[PDB]
């Protein structure tokens, strides 16, 4: 690494700073008047101060990416999140007075409840020993559950067997249909809750 | 409804009225503009339902031009310019639906720049073998211009005997429209017969028996370079077309009786840099040499007014769904991202 | 096989021609009867339209320039 | 040396292109007339009419598709060296597909167009003869990384073994492009493959509309008629590289055309071996331009299939129309 150990990570939230000092606690009071020291890195391509920025949305974006071709994954990004609004905007203008109530426009929210619901609780971790891999069942980290729901989404979508479908078409109507907990990547979370209930022989270890 | 205007006639329309939008018609949506709005127009009107223009003021500007025109004198040209994507196209839909409410003759080209372009069936044409033809792209306009002005193809009639084929002839004072069935069911004929409705149009406003309407978009592809291509990889000229050809004779200003208002385009271009947009650098020096004289006038990016009206517009359409955007740091954020531009700030809120 | 340029020179050109053209068709229409095609070109509108002409296919052209030749032209055209 | 893509290689179709209309937009242009005339002088029919206009079912029968073919072919040649000289100068290679081959030599200066001719009226009517001989045919079929294809040939060979016939046949008959094949012989053969793709892993599978099994041993009757009519004819050195498809390799001397001009008649087309002969190389090395002279554009798709870099700079010269009347 170029950067030096003594370098921080920047902290790019707008708010944090605005805190007013009265709501400062002495613990976070020390860690404000700690950071005055320090080196900070510079503030890296990407994250910004921006009021529409969204972590999620910029990860999906990155994991879409080949070749560091970014500003073509941003476009299909955006493409898949207008499609999604377009999709919507129909169902609601076809829709009867008391079906509007219900269908959510928003393409952000969409959005995130379709990969909240792909994301797995349990999963499998082999360990070795004996020569032989044991596939032990495992509650799933955070961060890895937010990862595997992301990775089958885009899985999905590039499977071959659409074929000419452009992405952002394929895209938009996976995340509707994960929204409505349908579709073959809730089935993929599934099978492994399944292949996870299958094995509880070793259902204990708890230490991989 | 701060950004609504109830003065739906383009007739009334002035100062008072700039910012603000106004709706076309279903009907006149149908009628008027088969063809001539943007493709990520036509998006908005699908998806809100409804086809609401702003009022500007380069459109009130022209129309100011067009109320006041002495139909005596040689038709004047009026040439709409801007950088990209600050509605100049959507200025002269404003202007076309202002003439097609006061019963003038249209005659719109959506995009010039699809004739010199991307074409499969070129042809050699029997009434020149030094001109080609372009039956698929002359048919589809056709179709068009019978759609707009089906109200007139009775009431004029050709002035001339008109040959097809040995067997086949458009004899003289039949009306105008069978030209265009003649084009629209054997494409062979289209180019031949967009000419003849042209070489009519031009001649009998001279008379005086209508008013015409000449609307042309990315008006700098007539004098420019063509990216089409002989049977020996050689490169055609736009003036071997026969549908540029003649075009270009209605932008001359030899006839009265109406008004030819065009407006540049560098979306779609050909050989010409992304940050062209001025009038003799899209043009050419023949471009130039052929329009001028002509009237510019400069479409700019919104104004503050217009900005705050465009993006109230899109709140009242429910088109604004993320929760920070109506607030004021988002605004100030849309307005920084996109600098007032309208067609960056119509693709960025397409997506919040 | 020689080629040669030059600068831009308002007489004989096609601008001179093409205003030329179209104020003897505006005094037609108006029913003046006045085709002295040096009485039409010495007048002051033309001083202007010409100096137009000439500042745009010589010096730079920018939005003033552009503007300075739209109200040349419509002085001449008689559009206000 | 010229740098890729000054020079040019000539491809020239095969069986399975000929189509209603062949030769209008080439009549016009210099010297295909003649062509015609001395087509009309050895066949003894009048091969312009049918291709201009015909039942497509008498175009389609192999004693007439063939000849057209090939003077649809050269007929290209000539349009193309009127329209584009230094294509037709800077030529490299040069290959035809199964009677196309007969086309490539004519134009590479081996062969006359009358012995050619005659040559390729001999190939057709002694192929339709053994045709009749016995029940053949073909069939086009694509495949998966799990396809097998001469195990399915194997059990294609053991259904109608079951059955009961003399030494079946039913082998692979044409390799044209990746996964993509074509496989000969009698119908039980392929109709079991049809019924067993599932098995065999097969996307796509579809009889190809010719009469018999062509490039197998069951021509073997027609080897030795055609064999008689390249003995008269004195064949040259090629002036370009011809390139084989029995081999997939040059035509190195004249004394070797006889014998694989003949052994091409019952061996497997290697058609994709010649498109890696003439179109491999290194990544980043320019490729040469490509010419499909001849009807349809089959060799088109079949280069796009097989090399992608070699594929975007082909063209073809349409037979079908002109844009100048010349
Ligand atoms: N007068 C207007 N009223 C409403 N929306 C407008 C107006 N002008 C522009 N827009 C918005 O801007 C988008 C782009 O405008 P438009 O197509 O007219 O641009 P343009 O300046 O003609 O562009 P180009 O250089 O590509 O030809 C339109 O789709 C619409 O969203
Ligand atoms: N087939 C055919 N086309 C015609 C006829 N008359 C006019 N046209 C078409 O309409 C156009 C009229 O243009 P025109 O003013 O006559 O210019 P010009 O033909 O080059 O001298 C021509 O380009 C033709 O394509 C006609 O009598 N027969
Ligand atoms: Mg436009």
């Amino acid at each position: 690494s170029r950067y030096s150990p003594e370098f921080k990570d920047p902290l790019i939230d707008k708010e944090y700073y605005r805190k007013p000092v009265e709501e400062l606690t002495e613990e976070e009071k020390y860690v404000r008047e700690l950071k005055k020291t320090q080196l900070i890195k510079a503030a890296p391509a990407g994250k910004t101060s921006s009021v529409f920025e969204d972590p999620v949305i910029s990860k999906f974006t990155n994991m879409m990416m080949i070749g560091g071709n970014k500003v073509l994954a941003r476009s299909l990004m955006i493409q898949t999140l207008e499609a999604v609004k377009r999709k919507q905007f129909e169902k609601y203008h076809a829709a009867s007075a008391e079906e509007q109530a219900t269908i959510e426009r928003n393409p952000y929210t969409i959005f995130h409840q379709a990969l909240k619901n792909c994301e797995p609780m349990i999963g499998l971790v082999p360990i070795l020993k004996g020569g032989r891999f044991y596939q032990v069942p495992v509650p799933l980290p955070d961060r890895r559950r937010r990862f595997l729901a992301m990775k089958w989404m885009i899985t999905e979508c590039r499977d071959k067997k659409h074929q000419r479908t452009l992405m952002p078409e394929k895209l938009s109507h996976k995340l509707l249909e994960a929204f409505h907990n349908q579709g073959p990547v809730i089935k993929r979370k599934h099978d492994l809750h399944k292949m996870a209930e299958a094995n509880r022989a070793l259902a204990h270890y708890r230490w991989w | 409804a701060i950004s609504r205007t109830n003065e739906n006639d383009p007739a009334k329309h002035g100062d008072q009225h700039e910012g603000q939008h106004y709706n076309i018609s279903p009907q006149d949506l149908e009628t008027v503009f088969p063809h001539g709005l943007p493709p990520r127009f036509v998006m908005q009107v699908k998806t809100f339902s409804e086809a609401c223009l702003m009022v500007r003021k380069p459109a009130l500007e022209l129309l100011h031009y067009l109320k006041n025109t002495s139909f005596a004198y040689p038709a004047i040209r009026y040439l709409l310019y801007g950088e990209k994507g600050t509605g100049k196209t959507l200025s002269l839909c404003h202007v076309i639906h202002f003439c097609a409410k006061q019963d003038w003759l249209i005659l719109h080209i959506p995009d010039a720049h699809l004739w010199v372009k991307n074409c499969r069936d070129l042809l050699q044409s029997s009434y020149n073998k030094q001109r080609f033809d372009q039956p698929l792209e002359a048919s589809t306009w056709l179709k068009n211009f019978k759609t707009t002005n089906e109200r007139f193809l009775n009431q004029i009639k050709v002035q001339e005997k008109y040959v097809w084929n040995k067997r086949e002839s458009t004899e003289k004072g039949s009306p105008l429209g069978e030209v265009v069935e003649q084009g629209i069911t054997r494409v062979r004929n289209a180019t031949d017969a967009v000419g003849i409705v042209l070489k009519e149009l031009k001649r009998q406003s001279s008379l005086g028996m209508f008013h015409l309407l000449v609307a042309v978009d990315g008006i700098n592809a007539l004098w420019g370079r063509t990216t089409l291509k002989r049977e020996d990889k050689s490169p055609i000229a736009p003036e071997e077309l026969a549908l540029v050809h003649n075009l270009r004779k209605m932008m001359k200003n030899d006839w009265h009786g109406g008004a030819i208002v065009s407006a540049l385009s560098q979306t779609g271009s050909l050989f010409k840099p992304r940050k062209a947009y001025l009038p003799q650098e899209l043009l050419g020096k023949e471009g130039f040499d052929a329009l001028d004289p002509f009237i510019p006038i400069l479409v700019s990016n919104y104004n503050p007014k217009e900005f705050e009206s465009c993006i109230q517009y899109y709140l009242e359409n429910n088109w604004l769904q993320h929760e920070k955007a109506p607030t004021e740091e988002g605004k100030k954020e849309l307005l920084f991202l996109s600098n007032a531009n309208p067609s960056l700030l119509e693709r960025h809120c397409a997506y919040l | 096989t020689e080629a040669d340029m030059e600068e831009y020179i308002w007489e004989n050109s096609s601008s001179e021609r093409n205003i030329l053209e179209t104020l003897l068709q505006m005094k037609a229409a108006e029913k003046n009867m006045e085709i002295n095609k040096e009485e039409l070109l010495g007048t002051k509108e033309i001083e202007e339209y010409k100096k137009s002409v000439v500042s745009l296919k010589n010096e730079e052209e920018n939005e003033n320039s552009i503007s300075q030749y739209k109200e040349s032209v419509k002085r001449l055209l008689n559009v206000t | 040396r010229r740098m890729p893509g000054q020079c040019s290689v000539l491809l020239f179709p095969g069986q399975g292109s000929q189509v209603v209309g062949m030769g209008r937009g080439l009549l016009n242009y210099p010297r295909v007339r003649e062509l015609y005339a001395a087509a009309r002088r050895v066949l003894g029919y009048d091969l312009l009419e049918l291709s201009l206009h015909g039942p497509q079912e008498t175009l389609d029968r192999t004693v007439h598709c063939q000849p057209a073919i090939f003077v649809a072919s050269l007929a290209a040649v000539e349009k193309l060296h009127h329209l584009q000289p230094s294509v037709i100068e800077n030529c490299v290679a040069a290959a035809g597909f199964s009677v196309g081959e007969f086309a490539a030599l004519v134009f590479a200066g081996a062969m006359e167009f009358a012995e050619g001719l005659y040559a390729v009226k001999i190939r057709a009517e002694a192929m339709q003869e053994a045709s009749e001989a016995v029940p053949s045919g073909m069939l086009s079929v694509l495949g998966q990384p799990q396809s097998k294809f001469n195990f399915a040939c194997l059990e294609a060979r053991e259904h109608c073994k079951s059955l009961g016939i003399e030494n079946p046949v039913c082998e692979v008959s044409n390799y044209l492009f990746p996964d993509c094949r074509v496989i000969s012989g009698h119908q039980e053969a392929l109709r079991f493959l049809q019924k067993n793709s599932s098995k065999f892993h097969f996307r796509r599978t579809r009889m190809l509309p010719v009469s018999g099994a062509f490039h197998t041993r069951l021509m073997e009757p027609a080897v030795e008629p055609l064999t008689q009519a390249l003995k008269a004819v004195d064949i040259k050195k090629p002036l370009v590289s011809v390139y084989s498809n029995v081999h997939a390799h040059r035509y190195r001397h004249p004394g070797h055309i006889h014998k694989l001009l003949a052994q091409q008649l019952v061996s497997p087309v290697k058609w994709e071996q010649t498109m890696h002969a003439i179109y491999e190389r290194k990544k980043g090395r320019g490729f040469p331009q490509t010419f499909e002279v001849g009807p349809g554009r089959q060799l088109g798709a079949i280069l796009k299939s097989c090399n992608m870099q070699a594929w975007k700079s082909y063209s073809a010269v349409d037979v079908l129309q002109t844009l100048e009347h010349v």
